[PDB]
């Protein structure tokens, strides 16, 4: 499903603080600032180089 | 570097109009006085640890005693009477 799901993604760090906790429409957000699209129904990109 | 032609000759450069002498002068572009803003706060509540951590995990140990040592009945050998 495209984002239909899922509440939202983070990466928190020790149960202490959330560092991207955005829901999935602003997640893939962040993807097309990088690939210029959207990955398929249900894959997600998280990007940490 | 260029070689100067002697059969068609040319002189330096004549006056041609202008662009307007003033318009070309820029202003010196005053700066006023100015402030980080606001009073900053002495610490952060960091989202990571500020220490080192470790890569292996060491086991470790403590001492533990045994308790009263008894006494014990033996099976006793038998006489060394030159059969032994």
């Amino acid at each position: 499903n495209a984002g239909t799901d899922i509440n939202y993604l983070s990466q928190r760090t020790a149960n202490f603080s959330d560092t991207r906790k955005l829901d999935p429409k602003t997640w893939a957000a962040q993807t097309r600032r990088r690939i210029a699209t959207d990955f398929p129904k249900g894959v997600y990109y998280c990007d940490n180089r | 570097m260029a070689l100067i032609n002697p059969q068609f000759p040319y002189a330096g450069p004549v006056p041609i109009p202008g662009p307007a002498p003033t318009e070309t002068m820029p202003l010196l572009n005053y700066r006023v006085e100015g402030r980080i803003a606001g009073i900053q706060q002495a610490r952060q509540f960091m989202p990571f640890l500020q220490g080192p951590h470790r890569e292996v995990a060491e086991q470790t140990y403590y001492a533990i005693g045994t308790g009263i040592q008894m006494g014990q009945t033996f099976n006793q050998p038998l006489i060394n009477t030159q059969e032994g």
